[PDB]
């Protein structure tokens, strides 16, 4: 019986550390391609302002 | 900064082409100005160096 509470103790722990760090993973990388979109966006924006302001 | 370098792109080249709208404007000033007074006045000048 302890065997088998240790084993799946370890497994249970190992389960969740898994997918908290994929679920943690996903998100960072979700809000930098956001982040890197929005910022292409605001330049292209600020360019075209300039170049109306110089012509 | 890619803005600032080409605003100053567009700068130098409306001052290339008011440099070049001035010799155009000359030039006709002085084609007209030869064909009223003559270019013969010209021809003492044949002798500055030749």
């Amino acid at each position: 019986e302890q065997l088998a509470n240790a084993r799946r103790d370890y497994e249970a722990e190992i389960a969740r550390a898994r997918q908290e760090a994929a679920k943690i993973v996903a998100q960072a990388q979700e809000r930098a391609k956001q982040q890197e979109a929005e910022i292409i966006a605001q330049a292209r924006r600020e360019a075209e302002r300039l170049k109306e302001e110089a012509r | 900064a890619q803005a600032e370098q080409e605003r100053i792109r567009m700068l130098s080249e409306a001052k290339s082409q008011i440099a070049d709208l001035v010799t155009l404007t000359a030039s006709r000033v002085l084609g007209a100005e030869l064909q009223a007074r003559g270019h013969d006045a010209l021809i003492a000048e044949s002798l500055a160096a030749l």
